[PDB]
C-alpha cells in the first residue's frame, strides 16, 4: 500500500534478489504463473 | 612424464554487483548490500569459463 510513482529505470539487484532503485526502494509487480497470461491478481507486490 | 592436476581456480559470484565496494587495484570485497560470497566452479550453473 504504501507506494510512491516515479519514472527512472535505473534498477538493480540487492542481495535478494529484489529489483530496487539506487536508495534500495523495492519495485512493484503482477503477480503471474509460470503457466499463465494474462495478469492472475491484480494487487501489486515486489519482483523476485 | 607425470601429468597431474594441481587444483582448480576458484570462481566468485556476488547476487549483487553493484553493491561490491571497491578497494585499490581493481579490487573488490563483499558487503552487506553485496550478498554473500558464492564460491563455485567455471563452466558449472550460472558460472562463467
Amino acid at each position: 500500500q504504501q507506494n510512491e510513482l516515479t519514472r527512472n529505470g535505473a534498477f538493480h539487484l540487492n542481495k535478494e534478489n529484489y529489483m530496487v532503485t539506487a536508495n534500495d526502494e523495492f519495485l512493484l509487480g503482477y503477480q503471474v504463473d509460470p503457466s499463465s497470461g494474462e495478469v492472475s491478481s491484480y494487487e501489486p507486490q515486489p519482483i523476485n | 612424464g607425470e601429468n597431474v592436476t594441481l587444483g582448480r581456480v576458484a570462481l566468485v559470484r556476488v547476487p549483487n554487483e553493484q553493491g561490491l565496494d571497491k578497494k585499490g587495484g581493481t579490487q573488490w570485497d563483499s558487503t552487506q548490500f553485496s550478498g554473500d560470497k558464492i564460491w563455485g566452479e567455471s563452466n558449472k550453473g550460472s558460472f562463467g569459463t
